[PDB]
């Protein structure tokens, strides 16, 4: 939900994120029997009784209202 | 003990159940005739997993 309330480049402090979970869940499991973290992941990105997940719709979100009209490349530094 | 024990037992059956279901139902998947509807993807309910707390 942080994620869906920012814009595209925030995409890497997502994934910072979501390592941090992931570690916090492999510490965790060494006393405790959770749920997989995939499946914890996809039942957060409704990703399990659907195609497409929230972080992709955001995404796509993002590019067509944000990214297409405000965005200039530069084609040395790629 | 035996009483909880029971329990265990019947929750095992029926899991077994399910499972023996679950298993003939996934071995007939159609990838090929597999469709998805991107214009429901939000519209269906997503799915939730049990949260009991004692």
């Amino acid at each position: 939900g942080r994620f869906e309330s920012e814009d595209l480049t925030s995409i890497v402090e997502l994934d910072g994120l979501l390592e941090i979970n992931r570690m916090t869940h492999k510490l965790l499991s060494r006393y405790l029997t959770l749920d997989g973290f995939d499946a914890m992941f996809r039942e957060a990105n409704h990703n399990v009784s659907a195609p497409y997940g929230r972080i992709t719709l955001h995404v796509f979100w993002e590019l067509n209202y944000d990214f297409l009209p405000n965005y200039c490349y530069n084609g040395s530094t790629n | 003990l035996f009483n909880e024990a029971h329990s265990f037992s019947f929750r095992v059956n029926s899991l077994q159940e399910r499972v023996d279901r679950l298993s003939v139902s996934v071995t007939q998947l159609d990838p090929k005739e597999e469709e998805l509807s991107l214009q429901d993807i939000t519209m269906r309910k997503a799915f939730r997993s049990s949260t009991i707390q004692d």
